[PDB]
RNA sequence: CAAGCUUGAGUCUCGUAGAGGGGGGUAGAAUUCCAGGUGUAGCGGUGAAAUGCGUAGAGAUCUGGAGGAAUACCGGUGGCGAAGGCGGCCCCCUGGACGAAGACUGACGCUCAGGUGCGAAAGCGUGGGGAGCAAACAGGAUUAGAUACCCUGGUAGUCCACGCCGUAAACGAUGUCGACUUGGAGGUUGUGCCCUUGAGGCGUGGCUUCCGGAGCUAACGCGUUAAGUCGACCGCCUGGGGA
């Protein structure tokens, strides 16, 4: 991403904008999974393990609204 | 027979033979009994990423209702032609004559 | 593939009794009507009726006595692939006379007790208790 | 197609015969045929310059056209014939005027096809036009070395040359050996590969099938005598020297190239 | 997948009222036409096993229809056989 | 949010449109996921194809950097 | 055995979704090499180092070119397929699946020993190719010892065509087909109707996901896609080792 800083802009805010752009692009987070070979078996296992937790959280959110006042 | 939505980008320098090649393609389609649909020229739009070390080509689009034989004939002509840079050919569900979003 | 209509009828009535249903509509047949007549005569069901011109449908009404279903166990005996033919001497007795062991023979399908009374055997159709 | 036969006899047990039902079952074209005299490895001085040559079967010569100078005139192909002077087949070609010639048969060719030559020919297997007009990346065969000389590159049963560059007046080509070479742009080439692409699949089966082709048995230096060969001699199967030719030249590894006149055309040595 | 015109022509040729469109003659005719069309397709793509299961299913259905027609009334079975050049 | 294609009754999506299609690609040339766009699975699979067609025809860059 | 019916089965007509299969092309990132221009004492790697790569210009960057694989985001308990399994894009052939309203043959239906075909990867033969990864193998490191887990190389193989085996925790450890049995919250796909002013509202089929009642089970758990009650068929089980 091009983060060419214009005039009258502090280096601090310029670097923060660059870091935010990198974070929203998610380039740094992709190397931690592209650094090694994940077998298709392992990838599918991770995907289902993440899907199971992803609606289990919503299931618990919608189920904890019945009892347990505080 | 089938409907296609052919489009191609040609070299910007030798962009004066585009009308001639368009006329030749239309003549071939008509001799092959193809009902030519809309035909537009988008000018020379700057390429998003350069192709063969040039940053701008000339866009030509045409919808053609022609048999697959002459369609393959046109594809081979595009492949063997030197002036044309790239060619996109895709089948269409039905004949379309509405104006393209580029010309709006 | 529906290869046994009698078993389908027994399954439907048994599931209706379990689910506390009121009426169990099904595609009827000559043998289904003959069996429903026996059920009405023996009091195990409440009512049976054939309503249909081109595709006759039997709509049996379930009978309940103080919550408990009247029919305790419904069992097919002579299923297609294993046919049972017993003479008059060896006609079955269900629940020591408290249940019916319906028998089909030449003189229609009346019941096991009526078959024994008339002195003719036949083939066992349904055990209803 | 390759056809294996039953082991009815030693010699038929281990032989397969690659056949072709499209080959002409008859006689060749007399006006285009000449006399092919076998030398047996002998030169004008009577010495044996090349060993393991002699005998075989009587063969004739077919005049095969490699220059392809007939520009602007199309032609059809009549049939295919087996050429005993090479590994591939020869296509008989009849021109519009009435000429008959023998051309190298491309892989994608059959009786009834039509081919032409010149600077306006179409890009299909069988035509011939200059490499300058031939697009980059093409796989051609029967490539020239000099303009109008004829044809010497990729003329075997299953050989083809691949064009990769058109830098100025010269073009770059990869040959079957894996070597890059520069040739003049005005040179001619025939599109596509060669016909008999499965020639290498054949096996002779017996020494008789080799004697039919006419290559004499090869004697081993280690089985020879010291006077006859450097490897000869010993009280048994012995060897105490590096493998060398009968004339002393090292065989395995020692390159024997000394031509420095055509070193400007060799882009990269074969590997 | 025969074309609409091809299916209509077969229906008109084989159905008595040109509106039958599903008897043990017109169905077998369509199956035979599809099998004959796919003969060259599979001879070209000899390794199209996924599309071959459909052809096998069509062959089985045609065999069942022919057996049923022969068991029911074998005069139209024989007539359909020589009309379509059926081997058996 | 909501599927604007269904809201406006857009039956088909064409790669030739760029002004109303750039809204579905990030600044890095990546496709905005459905969980952020608010688009149905019927039109996400057609938007992806249109974006791929535009990338092939040099209408939308694959990424910010190419050379 | 004969004569009838469509409710089982199947066909045609209009449409829909899909990484379904086969064949051929093309774009792009990236990795590795080849050559050149800047470029100076380090690079790589690990828990720690070393084998390894460097002043013969290593590592870094740029330019130009060569080659192989798959297609970042889309991407989801999303979709298809009998199973195995399929993911840039385009072109050609083609299988299968689902829906409103219809028309049509008329039990043509289910299962199936023996048989036939398909069938992950690994493996074998021939002909090609080979960028990266990587059995065997070498070296370095740890350990009392390490023929291994940590590292540097690295061949077969993984990539293509034609051939052979029918092997997997080939799993949903749940065979194929038909009917019935409380409910809730979704995903995907089609159609009908109402004023569609906004994915407004009511219905209606196919696939699929999570809870959950009766019931079942030794219990975990199944629970309308049942492991709840039955019907038709095939295959398999009879103590653990031996095997
Ligand atoms: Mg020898
Ligand atoms: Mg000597
Ligand atoms: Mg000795
Ligand atoms: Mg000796
Ligand atoms: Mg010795
Ligand atoms: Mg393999
Ligand atoms: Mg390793
Ligand atoms: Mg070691
Ligand atoms: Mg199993
Ligand atoms: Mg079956
Ligand atoms: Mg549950």
């Amino acid at each position: 991403p091009v983060i060419k800083v214009r005039e009258n802009e502090p280096f601090d805010v310029a670097l923060r904008r660059f870091k935010r752009s990198c974070e929203k692009a998610g380039v740094l987070a992709e190397v931690r999974r592209r650094e090694f070979y994940e077998k298709p078996t392992t990838e599918r296992k991770r995907a289902k393990a993440s899907a199971v937790k992803r609606h289990a959280k919503k299931l618990a959110r919608e189920n904890a609204r019945r009892t347990r006042l505080y | 027979m089938r409907h296609y939505e052919i489009v191609f980008m040609v070299h910007p320098d030798q962009s004066e033979q585009v009308p001639g090649m368009i006329e030749r393609y239309t003549a071939a389609i008509t001799g092959a009994e193809g009902k030519i649909h809309r035909l537009e020229d988008w000018g020379r739009r700057q390429l998003a990423y350069p192709i063969n070390k040039l940053h701008k080509a000339h866009y030509v689009l045409m919808n053609v209702e022609a048999p697959q034989e002459v369609i393959d004939e046109l594809e081979t002509t595009f492949r063997f032609n030197d002036a044309v840079i790239r060619s996109m050919v895709m089948r269409t569900k039905h004949a379309v004559t509405e104006a393209s979003p580029m010309v709006k | 593939s529906m290869q046994d209509p009698i078993a389908d009828m027994l399954t439907r009535i048994r599931n209706g009794q379990a689910a506390n249903k009121a009426a169990v509509t099904m595609p009827s047949s000559k043998l289904k009507v003959a069996i429903a007549n026996v059920l009405k005569e023996e009091g195990f069901i409440e009512d049976f009726k054939v309503e249909g011109d081109t595709k006759p449908e039997l709509e049996l009404t379930l009978k309940y006595f103080q919550g408990k279903a009247v029919v305790e166990s419904i069992q097919r005996v002579s299923r297609p692939g294993l046919r049972i033919y017993k003479r008059k001497d060896e006609l079955p007795k269900v629940m020591a006379g408290l249940g019916i062991a319906v028998v089909s023979t030449s003189k229609g399908v009346m019941t096991d007790r009526a078959a024994r009374q008339a002195g003719l055997g036949g083939e066992i159709i349904c055990y209803v208790a | 197609a390759v056809v294996k036969c039953k082991p009815t006899s030693p010699g038929r047990r281990h032989v397969v015969k690659v056949v072709n039902p499209e080959l002409h079952k008859g006689k060749p074209f007399a006006p285009l045929l000449e006399k092919n005299s076998k030398s047996g490895g002998r030169n004008n001085n009577g010495r044996i310059t090349t060993r393991h040559i002699g005998g075989g079967h009587k063969q004739a010569y077919r005049i095969v056209d490699f220059k392809r100078n007939k520009d602007g005139i199309p032609a059809v192909v009549e049939r295919l014939e087996y050429d005993p002077n090479r590994s591939a087949n020869i296509a008989l070609v009849l021109y519009k005027d009435g000429e008959r010639r023998y051309i190298l048969a491309p892989k994608g060719l059959k009786a009834g096809d039509q081919i032409q030559s010149g600077v306006d020919a179409a890009i299909k297997p069988g035509n011939t036009l200059p490499m300058r007009n031939i697009p980059v990346g093409s796989t051609v065969h029967n490539v020239e070395m000099k303009p109008g000389k004829g044809g010497q590159l990729a003329r075997s049963a299953g050989t083809y040359v691949q064009i990769v560059a058109r830098d100025g007046a010269y073009v770059t080509l990869r040959l079957r050996s894996g070597e890059m070479r520069k040739v003049e742009a005005d040179c001619r080439a025939t599109l596509g590969e060669v016909g008999n692409a499965e020639h290498m699949l054949r096996v002779l089966g017996k020494a008789g099938a080799a004697r039919w082709r006419g290559v004499r048995p090869t004697v081993r230096g280690t089985a020879m005598n010291p006077v006859d060969h450097p490897h000869g001699g010993g009280e048994g199967r012995n060897f105490g020297k590096h493998p060398v030719t009968p004339w002393g030249v090292q065989t395995k590894g020692k390159k024997t190239r000394s031509n420095k006149r055509t070193d400007k055309f060799i882009v990269r040595r074969r590997s | 997948s025969l074309s609409t015109e091809a299916t209509a022509k077969i229906v008109s040729e084989f159905g008595r009222d040109a509106n039958d469109t599903g008897s043990t003659e017109v169905q077998v005719a369509l199956l035979t036409a599809q099998i004959n069309h796919l003969q060259g397709h599979f001879a070209e793509h000899k390794k199209d096993h996924h599309s071959r299961r459909g052809l096998l299913r069509m062959v089985s259905q045609r065999r069942k229809l022919l057996d049923y027609l022969k068991r029911k009334d074998v005069a139209r079975y024989t007539q359909l056989i020589e009309r379509l050049g059926l081997r058996r | 949010k909501f599927c604007r294609f269904t809201a406006e009754g857009v039956q088909e999506i064409d790669y030739k449109d760029i002004a109303t299609l750039k809204n579905y690609i990030t600044e890095s040339g990546k496709i905005v996921p459905s969980r952020i766009t608010g688009t149905r699975a019927k039109y996400q699979r057609q938007l992806a194809r249109a974006i791929k067609r535009a990338r092939y025809l040099s209408l939308l860059p694959y990424t910010d950097r190419h050379q």
